[PDB]
């Protein structure tokens, strides 16, 4: 569904 | 450390429009180059939201759902410090290389689209709000809007967001006073929070016109198609809670 979002969120910056 | 001071470390990097300024000006041209600016704007507030104090101990689900309700508050409210702080006149401020002067606001339809984001700025001018009352309003706006049926860390949620409010407060007292004349100032500060809910629903119409109508040749990059596709079907199920500090 909201891929991207999900990612930037989920990933470690 | 304080409260307000990790908000400030926080503040996003000032972005840059890529505008080539020897080519000349167009509604549609400006019109998708702020598209592309906002999708960059939104990849660097997930990296902000993530870092405020308390936001990543609420669910997943909560953290993608606060995003999606505020994107366009969070821009609004952003842009129009922006321009507060850098007008003096007043103009909009969407990036160095990319300014909403006198005469690009005589382009067709630019005006009309401006005035609310222009109406933003010069309530921060007219009110003289500081940099602390701003970084504490700004969060506040990232949890302005809940769905109907509330969060799944809604009791968490609930005391990050009562902590911002009294985080506000210090920010206010900090230029006492005082003290009826505190409770004015938060009345004011609070009353402008509750209008970006106002100031946010006409950005969407225009939004989300350009959006679903492809006929206008009006692109928009992944991280807002997706908020955009996410926040279209919430608004006509009447799954939106607009907080509010007033009635
Ligand atoms: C003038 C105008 C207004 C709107 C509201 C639209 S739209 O169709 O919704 N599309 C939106 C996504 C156009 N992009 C933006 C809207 C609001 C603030 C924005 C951007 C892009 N960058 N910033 C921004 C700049 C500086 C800052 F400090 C914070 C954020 C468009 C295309 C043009």
């Amino acid at each position: 569904e909201n891929a991207l979002l999900r990612y930037l969120l989920d990933k470690d910056d | 450390p304080t409260l307000v001071s990790l908000l400030e470390v926080i503040e996003p990097e000032v972005l840059y429009a890529g505008y080539d300024s020897s080519v000349p000006d167009s509604t549609w041209r400006i019109m998708t180059t702020l598209n592309m600016l906002g999708g960059r704007q939104m990849i660097a507030a997930v990296k902000w939201a993530k870092a405020i104090p308390g936001f990543r101990n609420l669910h997943l689900d909560d953290q993608m759902t606060l995003l999606q309700y505020s994107w366009m508050s969070l821009m609004a409210f952003a842009l129009g410090w922006r321009s507060y702080r850098q007008s003096s006149a007043n103009l909009l401020c969407f990036a160095p290389d990319l300014i909403i002067n006198e005469q690009r606001m005589t382009l067709p339809d630019m005006y009309d689209q401006c005035k609310h984001m222009l109406y933003v700025s010069s309530e921060l001018h007219r009110l003289q709000v500081s940099y602390e009352e701003y970084l504490c309003m700004k969060t506040l706006l990232l949890l302005s809007s809940v769905p109907k049926d509330g969060l799944k860390s809604q009791e968490l949620f609930d005391e990050i967001r009562m902590t911002y409010i009294k985080e506000l407060g210090k920010a206010i007292v900090k230029r006492e006073g005082n003290s009826s004349q505190n409770w004015q100032r938060f009345y004011q500060l609070t009353k402008l929070l509750d209008s970006m809910h106002e100031v946010v629903e006409n950005l969407l119409n225009y939004c989300f016109q350009t959006f679903l109508d492809k006929t206008m040749s009006i692109e928009f990059p992944e991280m807002l198609a997706e908020i955009i596709t996410n926040q279209i079907p919430k608004y006509s199920n009447g799954n939106i809670k607009k907080l509010l500090f007033h009635q």
